[PDB]
């Protein structure tokens, strides 16, 4: 049941007559027509220098999405809330998912060269009148999406607008600023390697998804430099960007007036056009990788295959096994079996990690590098009893996740970030109420039956930092199969 | 309060200026006046026959002929000091650089032993603006700089950093910051 | 064939070419002489030019500046 | 411009050519107007 | 491994190193080789770097049993090739 689209057509305006709708902007300031001051020299906070035609008789705004679509496929979603910040997004299916071994680093160049020139405006001019308007803004590449994003006063979204679909739109890509970015695109994974926490991320990715799809890293490497130029780069977006590839959401906005400056962006010039892909299917592998560095724990890591992802049909199952076990507390499964009852143990937890149509499930360790071994050995345990919950555990777990929702909902950029992440992957948006039903319909047979299927396929295992008493390849396997997984 | 009254001045003939500003290109005004651009028009015919018009003739004359003795374009004759020149030097491509750095070598050379290259060795244009999209490119990226950062007289520490604190950048090039070091072996600032 | 020091551009598929100007007629006076280009054909500055005038120039050029300089200082100086 | 800290010289320049345009008015109403 | 590495360092201090050396560097565990030399000469004056002084005494050590596990390794560098070994296990050794 996918949502209701209201049409924005293109209309052909007076250019002069456009100009007395953009807000007021200074740069430079060449004197000044107020002489009168600090009018309020003298009065100390704890007196209100208010008038009576301050004052007015609340009205609650809209704050119900809503969605509409332009003539060249860009879907637009937006909710109020009377806030006065802004969030603003722009979202593209083109993720590291999708390079190939002549391409290997390309997403992660265009998210390094944006904001820079384009057709109508200089790096230099567009990064400069962003700060002087005090906002913020930047690009996140990922292994499905890119999202360009902004936060701003709300009287300033016309002029936030056209600097973030300009990058997709008519950027340059000039020779002398490709030359002067290609410093700070080595220095990314050399700053990953000393966050241990994102190097098993990353190590157990291109473990599962052996050379295919998800398996993909997400930053270049010194062999990507070999197809770092302009021609390459161009050649990618034309497959990619197209505008039915796209939403755009905002929050703290009027719809009517986000959608008409929306389609002034667009009336006057060409989009990339539309292009059929077949996206291809990932295929999961599995295996053991280790990484040795000096390091006074020893990280440990072993996981699953969920299937399908978050299309699968089972996401909310997943969601309240791993409320069970525990996250990132004291009456989880973790915490007292496994915490409480040994103190080389520094900390543990349960991971789930969702995409459009695969994902990863697993556990997470750091302990005594002299005890590596009895490490696996507690980890094996608790997958062998993942399957079986008391009606107490269950129903403390759906209670917990519940109000996490709420809550995480409270702030602006979740709420965006959530919005335009469910239109890419489903065309749909699921609400928290919608949520709630589903996870008081959780049973303890559902549980049972994800976690069979789980052990269906070889595991992924990592290790880092040190590994002298990890055991081999081999054991860790059937130590696994003594535990009934 | 006299600042803010001076400030009252400066800003309405600011938005003067505004309120009167096209929204499109519009040409220039002449600049000389009715009564100039009228005797010249008269004397014209005879002026330009007999003297502006052969003076025209002799100076591409004697531009020519110098540049190819030795074998010179026009655009050879500029020079890396200039800021904007310099910047629009970095922005050429190998086979244009490598042509210009091989003629100011060979013309150098020329010039001290003060000899002529033969005459089928000057048989090309030299006016060619070779050049010019460079020099384009570099005076818009120059202007943005100085419009967005350069508008207000700054203020700085004095005589810290090897800068004077009046505006420079690069270490040692006022008399009153030369001489960094009295001990030492001294250093490239190239090199930190 | 084609005006100053321009000869036929190749057809290259990609390369847009500009309008190049057609050669002109000539006038009496640079026999032996390194060549310099006439004003263009619809011009009032080719109504006026004649090379003839640049054999003269020296003593022109002598005349219109230390000319009226001469007969100004013997007048009132 | 910006960058540099030549900051002298631009005043020598308006300094001087004020200096010129005073020196030959003066000397034109004394003996012309 | 053959060489250090960073985490060796936590433990780079004399008394570690002559613990080492009183466990394995007795004359019993070492043996002495020329080529080009008068035999007889040799032994003269190796028997003289030893007699004014006590070498390290003998000890009895058990030497463990290689276990042959097998196992696959990747590394990515840059370079134009791809290099790729394959072995198996020789029982007994030399
Ligand atoms: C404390 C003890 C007791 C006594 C204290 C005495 C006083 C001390 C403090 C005085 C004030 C200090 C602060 C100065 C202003 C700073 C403002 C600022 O932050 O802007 C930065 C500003 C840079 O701004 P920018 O936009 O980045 O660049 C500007 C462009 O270059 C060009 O931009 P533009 O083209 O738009 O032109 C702008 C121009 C527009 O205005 C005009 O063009 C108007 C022209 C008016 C002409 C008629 C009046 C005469 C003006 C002067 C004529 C030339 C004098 C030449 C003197 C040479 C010998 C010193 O603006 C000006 O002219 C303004 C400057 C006027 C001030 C000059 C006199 C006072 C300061 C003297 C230096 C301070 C002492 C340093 C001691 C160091 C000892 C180690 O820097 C300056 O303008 C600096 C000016 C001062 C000169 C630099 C230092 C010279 C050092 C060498 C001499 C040392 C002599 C020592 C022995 C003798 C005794 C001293
Ligand atoms: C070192 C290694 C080797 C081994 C060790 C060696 C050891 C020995 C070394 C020394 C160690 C001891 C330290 C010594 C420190 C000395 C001071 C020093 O270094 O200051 C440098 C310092 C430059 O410092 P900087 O760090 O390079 O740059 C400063 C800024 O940051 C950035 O400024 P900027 O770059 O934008 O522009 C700077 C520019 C700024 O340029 C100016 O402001 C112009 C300065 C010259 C003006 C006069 C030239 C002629 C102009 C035409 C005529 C004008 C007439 C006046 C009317 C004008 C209209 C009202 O300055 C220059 O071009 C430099 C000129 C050099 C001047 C040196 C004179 C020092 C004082 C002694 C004077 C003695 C005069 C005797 C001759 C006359 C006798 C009757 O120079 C000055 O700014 C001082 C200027 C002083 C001008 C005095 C002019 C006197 C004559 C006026 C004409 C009178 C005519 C009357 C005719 C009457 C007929 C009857």
């Amino acid at each position: 049941p996918a949502p209701e689209y209201r049409r924005v057509p293109f209309v052909k305006e007076d250019m002069e007559k456009v100009m007395e709708e953009v807000p007021e902007f200074k740069y430079y300031y060449v004197g000044k027509e107020n002489t009168k001051g600090n009018v309020y020299e003298g009065i100390p906070l704890d007196q209100s220098i208010l008038e009576p035609a301050d004052l007015r008789d609340y009205v609650p705004p809209h704050s119900n999405i809503q969605y509409s679509k332009l003539d060249n496929g860009l879907r637009i979603a937006s909710m109020d809330r009377g806030g006065l910040t802004a969030s603003l997004g722009l979202f593209v299916h083109a993720g590291t998912r999708f390079e190939d071994v002549t391409n290997f680093g390309v997403t992660h160049m265009i998210q390094n060269l944006a904001f820079a020139s384009t057709a109508h405006l200089s790096l230099l001019r567009t990064v400069k009148t962003i700060e002087v308007l005090g906002a913020n803004a930047g690009c996140v590449v990922g292994r499905e999406h890119l999202v360009y994003s902004a936060e701003c006063l709300r009287s300033h979204m016309p002029l936030l607008v056209p600097m973030l679909t300009g990058n997709v739109l008519f950027p340059r890509f000039l020779p002398w600023e490709l030359k002067a970015c290609k410093e700070k695109l080595i220095m990314a994974r050399k700053r990953l390697e000393h966050m241990p926490d994102q190097m098993v991320s990353e190590l157990l990715h291109t473990t599962a998804w052996h050379n295919n799809t998800l398996g993909h890293k997400l930053h270049c490497t010194e062999r990507s430099l070999g197809h770092y130029n302009p021609d390459v780069i161009r050649h990618y977006m034309l497959q990619h960007f197209s505008p039915e590839n796209m939403v755009f959401v905002g929050v703290n906005v009027n719809h009517d007036e986000l959608c008409t400056w929306l389609m002034r962006a667009f009336v006057d010039y060409n989009a990339i056009p539309p292009s059929k892909r077949t996206v291809a299917s990932p295929v999961y592998t599995g295996g053991d990788v280790r990484l040795e560095t000096p390091s006074p724990h020893a990280h440990m890591a072993i996981a699953f295959e969920t299937p399908g992802g978050w299309n699968g049909g089972d996401l909310v199952a997943y969601s309240v096994l791993q409320t069970i076990l525990g996250g990132g507390g004291m009456y989880t499964r973790l915490y007292l079996n496994v915490l409480n009852q040994n103190e080389w143990v520094e900390s543990a937890m349960a991971f789930n990690t969702q995409y459009t149509d695969s994902g990863i499930f697993g556990l997470y360790m750091l302990a005594d590098p002299t005890k590596s071994a009895n490490a696996v050995k507690v980890m094996a345990e608790q997958f062998g009893k993942m399957g079986s919950v008391t009606k107490e555990e269950l129903q403390r777990a759906k209670n917990s996740l519940k109000s996490s929702i709420f809550m995480n909902l409270e702030c602006r950029g979740i709420v965006m970030e959530d919005v335009g992440r469910q239109l890419l992957m489903s065309n749909r948006v699921i609400s928290p109420q919608e949520f709630c039903t589903a996870i008081d319909a959780v049973t303890e047979a559902d549980i049972k039956r994800v976690v069979d299927a789980m052990y269906k396929k070889p595991p992924t295992v990592v290790a880092y930092g040190d590994v002298s008493t990890v055991p081999h390849y081999e054991e860790v396997r059937a130590a696994l199969r003594a535990a009934g997984v | 309060q006299f600042h803010r009254e001076i400030g009252k001045l400066f800003a309405s003939y600011s938005n003067k200026i505004t309120a009167n500003s096209p929204v499109q290109y519009v040409p220039s005004p002449p600049t000389k006046g009715k009564v100039r651009r009228a005797l010249s028009s008269a004397l014209m015919p005879v002026w330009f026959k007999f003297f502006r018009g052969p003076l025209d003739r002799w100076n591409l004359a004697v531009m020519a002929k110098y540049l190819r003795d030795h074998g010179l374009m026009y655009d050879d004759l500029y020079s890396d000091k200039e800021p904007v020149f310099a910047r629009a030097l970095e922005l050429l491509p190998p086979d244009i650089q490598a042509a210009r750095f091989r003629r100011l070598m060979r013309g150098t050379y020329l010039n001290h032993l003060r000899l002529y290259l033969p005459v089928h060795e000057q048989n090309y244009d030299p006016f060619i603006p070779y050049m010019a999209p460079y020099v384009e490119e570099a005076k818009f990226q120059l202007q943005e700089e100085e419009e967005l950062l350069g508008y207000h007289m700054w203020e700085g520490v004095w005589y810290s950093g090897g800068v004077t604190g009046f505006g420079d950048k690069e270490p040692g090039e006022h008399f009153l910051v030369a001489l960094p070091n009295l001990y030492g072996a001294g250093g490239s600032p190239m090199q930190a | 064939k084609l005006e100053g020091s321009l000869l036929p551009p190749p057809h290259i598929p990609g390369i847009r070419r500009a309008p190049r100007e057609p050669a002109s007629p000539k006038m009496a006076g640079m026999e032996g002489r390194m060549p310099v280009r006439l004003p263009p054909e619809g011009s009032r500055f080719r109504q006026y030019v004649d090379p003839r005038a640049d054999v003269y120039f020296p003593l022109t050029a002598v005349l219109v500046t230390l000319g009226p300089l001469y007969m100004f200082s013997k007048a009132f100086f | 411009s910006y960058g540099n800290g030549t900051v002298l010289m631009p005043i020598v320049r308006r300094v001087f050519i004020g200096a010129l345009v005073g020196i030959y008015a003066y000397a034109a109403t004394d003996v012309v107007l």
